[PDB]
């Protein structure tokens, strides 16, 4: 009986965290339209440039593409092709595709500090 | 495809260039008989090929053609009474076309593509499926060949032809996602076809020959390998077991063999009939045999072949028996190949790329219920060439670590011949524990009692040998030598069986339980006799002793004829002398 | 006597053969050293 | 993150990709490949311009494009909880049970830190295993690491399960409370089988022993590579519960035979000499570090109570591996060859049977005030027995002094009984008892180890 | 009939045992069932903020 | 080996013992285990001509398996070579027979060709020209022997101590032929003659040779001592 | 360094009954044990580390089980000097070492405490050093090698063996200094041969370097016994220098009786063999005479037990006495049997167990024990 009780609880907790995941994902995905998406881009864009000494490349969605005409001018002096919520970009020759998607922030974080949110939940 | 051409040769290894973006391990056609290699290395652009055929006479720059897929072998109809053998190519046609020889590189279809079959829809269209449903039958021979959706293949059904006769080259069932189910498929042969749950030995898997079973029962994954010096029994015990089974399907691979060893062999299965039935044994058995006159590596390939066929059928709920000769093959194969490709050793040419694969055969092996919800249990039967003719070898030892039972054989007995010449002294079975209900269910419980009581004899007889040679069988008194010349009989129709004397050939648990019991009597009668001061000498004269020697001449019908028969005659005269 | 003879031998032989493996290894090692010395002196 | 291009060498599950020169030692990466399958690598060694990856998987289908390399950590760690109590785990450190993963409540390196030897509380802590075998001969404190040289039909797992049921405290020779001494069910794996599988499982269902249970799990179907990685994983969970939840952790290191195998491969593949019978010697080390996780802990009732388990090749303890294994470990257990054959439950020999603890921090009070010299008598006493087992077997039918009969006689007695246990208790006195009974027919006045008193005391 | 006594002993031992265990899981499970819902319901509340919080962190 | 007809007709040798112990028909390997002070040479010669096939005994007229041999002397001595001359001249053995020769002195490699070469001759003529052919090289000791000093030049590990493993390979080529075939009245019976390392059935040198192939004869120098003619393995002995 | 070469002539002492006694060994010397696994190696060590004659205890174990020395840290303060009763930590620093510590640290270890030992030896203050296993040096070194990928010689061993061995010991000695005061350097290195290989580079190389081989068999000892060495797989090479020293110090006849003792102890082998050929089936006299004698002499009377106070702590004079019992028994036995007595009657002489209980007799008591014990000899013989 006890093991089933433990599981029961766990069953619920997973569902919960999983919802929270869905919402964040969904939420983040409703960002691009917003003008605070063109704004949010360039953080990671510049950051990636920081990551790439020698800069050559940079990709933006057909919507996105406009946001960085500033740093299409700067950076690899390039903008071509499409990533998503996030930025990719290659530099230092090509060779090194060394990127930082906002969704690459996600795969780090969601799971990471998942611990504190779950704590907030239970606790 | 992935392409480029040849670069260098070092005998059957090749590397090739012009290759880029290249998958890792595929069907690698090369040159003028599409020469069937493998992408081993990818460094740079540069694929270590390794062929599976003779290579020779060639030069640099020959077409090198890399599929984008490695062997995923056609599964589905035509199966039983089959040869596809190691090259994967069914001999039938070939036999003629290549004169009478075997000749390199000679492709054929890997199945009888235009052989029509008993399309049984079990299904309707619009319907939603998953990988590993059954769709359909083709009852061919006795057997309701399940037409498997293969794993990973699900969903909508567009149409479902009505029943009838259809070549496998006809697709009968179009999916409503658009999948023209022709009746064979390709199953990556180093990928293990998976299952639903592994299941759990319950009942022995019998297959004949008395003691072997009675003492050393089996799981339905089974395994034990036979260590056995050359000459030894092993090689034709599999062939004994060719007759004797409890199986569903019957899978025989000849594992890279030389032909004269194997002439009569090849035909002989075709001379065996079926005992579940009475038609050919070929109507459930399959020639998968191939040669020692093709490279080693195609044996290595062969190995994967076995298992995968088994799996398919096992997924078709089947008690599958596989009995591959000789890991001396498998071993050998890579046990050179590294060197070719020069990689780092291990001693005795052992690549510690090793019981990886060995293991894996077993992992794949088991008793199970499968994706189809279908039970099955592929039982596996290892044999070995001892290298000194005797053991030293990790390729045995850890092999032991990972097989069900183990076995152990004796030269001396081979002189007399002994079917078998097993040495339980070595040998064991642990399966002695998992099956135990089914003992006393099928038998009854005094097989689990009497059997230990049979060992005990020979057990103390071992200890006695000592004394026999240390003095004589003479410093001895009555009771000892009793047990000593008991033992003989316990062996005599337990280690003489024979595969040409027909009665001799088959034995059941009936044939068992009976004869175990007899002996006991003798013991007990003499046990009392000599305590009535009698000399066992007198007991020698029992005509009854030969009479028990007629055991494997008594046959099962006659077995309750003979059973009861001798009982009384024992209990009379020696209860009176 | 002959039983124990045959033991020694068995032993010996394996021990002995070990020498080779070493060598076999070493050979390749030499190969390395020499490869280094071909394409660090050459290149 | 940092994403890289190009293969540079692939063949075996050994990897190279260039443009990498910029990594820290020992690094968990992935290798996303457009196959739709990610694969994983550790940066076992780093180079100035590529580096060595240690793939975890088949190499297969790999191509020069699909090639995507991925920093997961440049270090290696894992999280920890006691929510992982009762939880099932693949060797990948993923809890496979269909239960959504627990949460890391702290995270710490896999290798973890060394330990002040001064800080380690001594072992001394006898508890009762209920098997006399142990419970006299080798003598089970808590801390101890001891292993069962085993193999063919030699039946570790079985025997282990006895322990799984007869692990039981003794607060009582020492006048303590009783909530004091919680163990910790912790289980690990290696290579394992199906026939073993449920057989194991059943003792958690039979002994409820899913109780506080970490169970790392690892057959062999799974690629090789993780055989050696996982030990450490589990081994690290241990400390956490051991100090901070004060357990007398049941450590179930769970064969170690496979460890070295694969490891070695990886070795030598690169280069490392065996130097040792086809094995790299630094195996020693490689297994040292494992064991170096040890100890009763000062100031905390952590005790790293270790069960290492092994196969060993053949019978032979002379084999390279069990060799050093020997050197290392405190205890030392062999199963008797002698006794499988004639089926005694359990088959245990009295041969590598002293350990490294019995006197030292121990042997009375905790035990009782007569035992030592008894035991100590019995050792050579029993020797004296079997010694003639050969000599006799030429020379007399008898021709012994039948005092010397007794000696040899007393073996067979002692064993025949002793070495069969049912599902008994056996306690220290239930031991002693027996002991004296075998001593009985042995006269006083031969018992030179012993002093006069105790013997007749205990007739 | 002393063998009979012993037989009779079995009956109750098997019967009651069955019944109690047969009940036991059910009851416990249903308390689990209850508790499970009530923690979801806790969760609901602390849903929104977690996501809000989470969303801010990743963005730069 | 799915395109032949298994054998059954019977190598009649004028030495009882043989035809006692063995079964000795026409599609097989029978490795004669030998040694210094062991008389092999004579035996195969003896029984060369004292071998017939008699199908009369099997219910076919004797117009129908024609008696020929091959055997080409390799790797062997001076004196030993020079012996068998007259013996041939005594019965007309050389009449249907080829010795490509070596006699232990010509490049290693020759030794390793002339076996399969000698073989293949018959491979044609046996079935094609329907000859029923006896084949028994001598000195397969030297085959392996020499063969190993070959692959020394290629530098890969000895398959086992003092032995090639890539050995096994060749042992395909030898033996993976014999006896009658569908529609063809050839047959080949191909019989080894090489010592055991001295005495020693424990060395891959014979061992592997064992494993693979069919038959096994030995002779017993522990019957030289009595000089039994023939002498044999009495209890190892197997066809 | 030192000023100049000085001979030892003063023995090492801690009275282990063979190692010292039947293998008289220089103070300035250094000597050694091997070890197959778990073979009581280190267990020997610490008896010695309190019943030493030495001036300074010097602990190192060379990448070892933490656990195996976790203890000693705690023990030695509450250990007890004979002279003073002090914490033995007075005369030791403790450089015990373990094995998740650098491989290379394992070497450092040695190379520090040796040098420390010199610093004091310099000061005239004379080393007791103990290494747990020099093999660990090997074990490290050649792993260096590998990792540096340099071809190391045969057996998979680079060759700094004699090189890094022989040199270090040469620093050792009873050696007079520039400051006069003459430090002996008394060190006893263990070794870990896992193979029994007298044929492990390290073993043999090191055989015939420093003094006195002693050996470890295991399954002998697995009985009661410790210290299993082969007796005749051990040696001493200092049985002339100290021969003065003994001659006075104990007794003038101390080697006479002691050499006479060992005489039998190995000469007995004469008989041993026949046992292994044909038993003591010839259960006869001067056979089974000797047999029991030598047996006892070792059975307890070399067999100290560290794990008892009195079994292993002992004096020269205590032992000296003891040997003389046995001897005695022998003496009268010669004339006993000659009288027509069978060894049978000799056999159940109770006084032999009185002779046995010595490992339970403290050294003060020892006199009187002995003073009595000689008498009963003559009483339990002459009568018959
Ligand atoms: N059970 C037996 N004991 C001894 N020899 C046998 C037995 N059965 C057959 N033989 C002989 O051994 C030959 C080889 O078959 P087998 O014994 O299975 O093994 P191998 O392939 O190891 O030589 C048979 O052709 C026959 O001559
Ligand atoms: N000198 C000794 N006196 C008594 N017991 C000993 C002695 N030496 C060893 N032992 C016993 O034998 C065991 C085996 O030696 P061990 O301490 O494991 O090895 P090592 O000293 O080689 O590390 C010890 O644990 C102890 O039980």
């Amino acid at each position: 009986g006890e093991l089933l009780v433990a599981t029961a609880r766990t069953q619920a907790r997973g569902e919960v965290l999983e919802e929270v995941r869905r919402r964040v994902r969904e939420a983040l995905e409703a960002l691009p339209q917003k003008p605070e998406w063109p704004e949010v881009v360039r953080k990671l864009a510049l950051e990636a440039l920081e990551a790439l000494p020698g800069a050559k490349a940079l990709v933006a969605n057909p919507e996105d593409l406009p946001h960085l005409e500033a740093m299409a001018r700067e950076r690899g002096v390039e903008l071509q092709a499409e990533p998503r919520l996030g930025v990719r970009a290659v530099g230092a020759e090509g060779k090194t595709q060394v990127e930082n998607s906002l969704l690459a922030r996600m795969d780090r974080a969601w799971d990471a500090m998942s611990s504190k949110v779950a704590q907030a939940l239970w606790g | 495809m992935i392409q480029g051409v040849i670069q260098k040769i070092a005998g059957p290894a090749v590397i090739a260039k012009g290759m880029l973006g290249a998958r890792m391990y595929d069907i690698c056609k090369v040159g003028e008989e599409g020469l069937v290699g493998e992408i081993i290395r990818l460094d740079g652009d540069t694929a270590f090929v390794q062929v599976y055929e003779d290579t020779s006479g060639l030069k640099v720059g020959e077409p090198v053609v890399s599929t984008g897929l490695p062997l995923a072998v056609e599964l589905g109809p035509g199966m039983l009474n089959g040869i596809y053998d190691g090259i994967q190519r069914p001999l039938e046609r070939i036999r003629e076309k290549t004169g009478i020889y075997i000749t390199r590189g000679v492709v054929v279809h890997a199945l009888d593509r235009e052989k029509k079959w008993a399309w049984t829809p079990m299904v309707k269209p619009g319907d939603e499926v998953r990988g590993g449903m059954v769709l359909g039958t083709v009852p061919e021979f006795g057997f309701t060949h399940k037409i498997l959706v293969p794993p990973d293949v699900r969903g909508r059904v567009k149409e479902v032809k009505p029943a009838g006769e259809y070549t496998v080259e006809e697709p009968v069932v179009v999916l409503e996602d658009g999948t023209e189910l022709k009746m064979y498929h390709t199953w990556p042969v180093r990928r293990a076809r998976p299952v639903q749950r592994k299941l759990d030995p319950n009942t022995p898997f019998l297959t004949g020959m008395r003691i072997l079973d009675v003492l050393f029962p089996v799981a339905m994954g089974g395994t034990a390998a036979i260590p056995g010096p050359f000459g030894s029994g092993k090689t034709v015990t599999q062939q004994s077991l060719a007759k004797w089974s409890n199986a569903d399907v019957v899978v025989y691979v000849g594992c890279g063999e030389r032909g004269n060893e194997m002439t009569d062999v090849l035909v002989e299965f075709p001379e065996l009939t079926d005992p579940k039935t009475g038609g050919p044994l070929m109507h459930r058995t399959v020639l998968i045999a191939n040669t020692s006159n093709m490279p080693v590596a195609a044996r290595e390939a062969s190995i994967y072949v076995g298992v995968t066929i088994a799996e398919y059928f096992r997924d078709q709920g089947f008690s599958v028996a596989l009995m591959a000769d000789s890991t001396s093959r498998w071993a050998e194969a890579l046990r050179e190949i590294s060197s070719r490709l020069e990689e780092m050793p291990a001693e005795e040419g052992y690549p510690p790329y090793l019981a990886a694969r060995l293991a894996a055969f077993y992992e794949r092996a088991g008793k199970v219920i499968t994706l189809g919800g279908e039970e099955g249990a592929v039982t596996i039967v290892g044999a070995v060439s001892p290298p000194g003719g005797d053991m030293s070898e990790p390729v045995t030892q850890s092999t032991l670590r990972i097989v069900g039972a183990f076995w152990r054989l004796d030269a001396s007995l081979a002189f007399r011949r002994h079917f078998p010449a097993i040495n339980w002294n070595g040998s064991y079975s642990l399966f002695t524990s998992a099956l135990d209900p089914w003992y006393r269910e099928n038998v009854a419980e005094d097989y689990p009692e009497l059997r230990d009581a049979i060992s005990e004899l020979l057990q103390r007889e071992a200890g006695l040998q000592e004394i026999v040679q240390l003095v004589g069988p003479d410093a001895l008194q009555d009771a000892e030598r009793l047990v000593i010349e008991v033992g003989r009989i316990i062996r005599e129709d337990f280690l003489q069986q024979n595969a040409y004397h027909e009665v001799d050939a088959y034995c059941s648990m009936k044939k068992a339980y009976g004869i175990m019991k007899m002996i006991l009597a003798f013991y007990k009668e003499a046990e009392a006799a000599i305590k009535r001061g009698v000399s066992i000498d007198e007991i020698l004269q029992l005509p009854v002793l030969e009479r028990i020697g007629r055991a494997r001449y008594v046959s099962e019908e006659e077995f309750p004829a003979y059973f009861e028969e001798a009982m009384k005659e024992i209990q009379g005269a020696f209860k009176a002398l | 006597i002959p039983g124990i003879r045959a033991q020694i031998r068995f032993i010996q032989q394996v021990l002995e053969q070990r020498e080779r493996e070493d060598t076999f290894r070493l050979k390749r090692i030499k190969g390395k050293i020499e490869a280094r010395e071909a394409e660090e002196e050459g290149g | 993150k940092k994403e890289y291009t190009g293969i540079t060498y692939i063949s075996g599950p050994l990897l190279f990709v260039e443009n990498a020169k910029d990594l820290a030692y020992g690094a968990i990466v992935d290798i996303k490949d457009g196959t739709g399958r990610v694969r994983g690598g550790q940066v076992i060694e780093v180079s100035e311009e590529y580096a060595v990856i240690q793939v975890f998987e088949e190499t297969t289908g790999l191509d020069l494009a699909t090639t995507s390399v991925s920093l997961v950590e440049d270090v290696a760690r894992l999280g920890v909880s006691k929510e992982m109590l009762g939880r099932r785990f693949n060797g990948i450190g993923k809890p496979i049970d269909g239960l959504p993963p627990i949460t890391p409540e702290k995270r710490l390196p896999i290798t973890g830190l060394p330990l002040n030897p001064v800080a380690r509380r001594k072992p001394e802590q006898f508890i009762q295993t209920g098997i006399s075998t142990i419970d006299v001969m080798n003598t089970l404190v808590r801390g101890q690491k001891l292993p069962i040289f085993s193999g063919s039909g030699l039946p570790a797992n079985e025997i282990a399960a006895q322990i799984a049921r007869q692990a039981t405290v003794r607060p009582d020779l020492s006048g303590e409370g009783e909530k004091e001494e919680p163990f910790a069910v912790v289980f690990a794996a290696m290579g394992i089988t199906q026939r073993e599988l449920s057989y194991f499982i059943q003792e958690f269902e039979r002994t409820g022993a899913l109780s506080r249970s970490v169970l790392f799990l690892n057959k062999a179907d799974d690629p090789t590579i993780e055989r050696i990685l996982t030990p450490r994983m589990a081994l690290t969970v241990a400390e956490y519960l051991a100090f901070e939840h004060d357990y007398h952790v049941l450590v179930i290191l769970t064969d170690m035979t496979n460890y070295c195998e694969a490891l070695r491969e990886i070795g030598a593949a690169r280069e490392e000499i065996p130097g040792r019978r086809g094995y790299p010697g630094y195996m020693y080390t490689d297994l040292a570090t494992i064991y170096e996780r040890a100890g009763v802990v000062e100031g905390k009732k952590g005790s790293v109570t270790q069960i290492p388990i092994l196969s060993m090749p053949d019978d032979d303890r002379t084999h390279p591996i069990p060799d050093l294994t020997g050197y290392i470990t405190e205890g030392q257990i062999q199963l008797s060859r002698e006794l499988h054959r004639k089926g005694i439950y359990p088959p245990i020999d009295p041969l590598p049977s002293l350990s490294r603890l019995m006197n030292n921090g121990v042997g009375k009070g905790k035990t009782r005030e007569d035992h030592k010299q008894v035991s100590d008598q019995l050792y050579s006493a029993y020797a004296n027995g079997v010694d003639i087992r050969k000599l006799v077997a030429i020379i007399g039918e008898d021709a012994l002094t039948e005092n010397d009969r007794r000696y040899l006689q007393f073996a067979d007695a002692f064993e025949r009984f002793f070495i069969n246990q049912g599902q008994q208790n056996r306690s220290i006195e239930e031991s002693l008892q027996i002991a004296w009974a075998l001593l009985s027919m042995l006269p006083q006045g031969e018992l030179k180890r012993i002093s006069k008193d105790h013997i007749g005391k205990y007739y | 009939e002393a063998e009979a006594k012993a037989k009779a002993l079995e009956a109750q031992y098997r019967e009651r045992e069955r019944a109690e265990t047969e009940a036991l899981l059910a009851r416990y499970r249903e308390r689990a069932e209850a508790e499970a819902k009530a923690v979801r319901e806790k969760a609901m509340a602390r849903l929104d903020e977690a996501v809000a919080l989470v969303l801010k962190e990743v963005l730069p």
